């Protein structure tokens, strides 16, 4: 999971 | 403020390909010079400008069989159908002309672009 | 010896979401505490272990309406349905418990994992 | 396009  | 799962789109496509390989919920047969290919209408529309136009048509959206132009090569179609479900294109010297012509007909702009570049490099 | 188009899977998912937003070729209604959500059976199966099991069942594969357990929160479902079509999860302090419970029921292992981690960080 |  990432900060888009 | 959403979070994003990097591999989600790839994982979705991998599962859609698994459904195709087991013939689960396929809702159309594409006929290419007597060869038959089962697929999901939604995936075909998501990948091709031609299938998008066909299945948004109020009459054609209900067809279970679609016949392609007799000039379309079944091998070229098979390679493009594999690309649609996997992101992988089996482009070879012996098939590049049939693949480019089929991608132009199917309106798959990114495939047409890579074929033009690979052909230009060989001249 | 294939070549791969990096953005293909993401572009496919983006187009599938465009079909959902315009209600094109949606083939099922998911009912959650009287709230109704239209979707594509194939995308639901590709994202959820529960929908995969439901639509591979010889009787349920033909249903146009699926009713979820009354304990399922419609907002939690809506956030997960958005994640399925976009890879983006709107996880917030006020919804994290409903989102985790819905993801456990839907069998969406990666969502359950990120909820457990975010909850553990707050304790 | 890349070599996968
Ligand atoms: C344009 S809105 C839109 N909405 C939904 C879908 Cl399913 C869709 N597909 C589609 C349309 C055109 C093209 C492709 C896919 C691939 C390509 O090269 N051209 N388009
Ligand atoms: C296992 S073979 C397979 N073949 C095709 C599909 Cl459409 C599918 N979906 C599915 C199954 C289980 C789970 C998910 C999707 C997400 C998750 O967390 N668990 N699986
Ligand atoms: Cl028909
Ligand atoms: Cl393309
Ligand atoms: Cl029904
Ligand atoms: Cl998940």
């Amino acid at each position: 999971w990432v900060i888009p | 403020s959403c979070i994003q799962f990097t591999r989600h789109a790839s994982d979705v496509l991998l599962n859609l390909n698994r459904l195709r390989s087991r013939d689960i919920l396929t809702d159309v047969v594409i006929v290419v010079s007597r060869e038959q290919f089962r697929a999901h209408k939604t995936v075909l529309m998501a990948c091709s400008g031609l299938f998008y136009s066909i299945f948004t048509d109020q009459l054609k959206c209900n067809l279970s069989v679609i016949n392609l132009d007799p000039e379309i090569n079944p091998e070229g179609f098979c390679i493009l159908l594999d690309f649609m479900y996997t992101s992988r294109l089996n482009l070879r010297e012996g098939n590049i002309m049939a693949v480019m012509a089929t991608a132009m007909y199917l309106q798959m702009e990114h495939v047409v672009d890579t074929c033009r570049k690979f052909i230009k490099a060989s001249e």
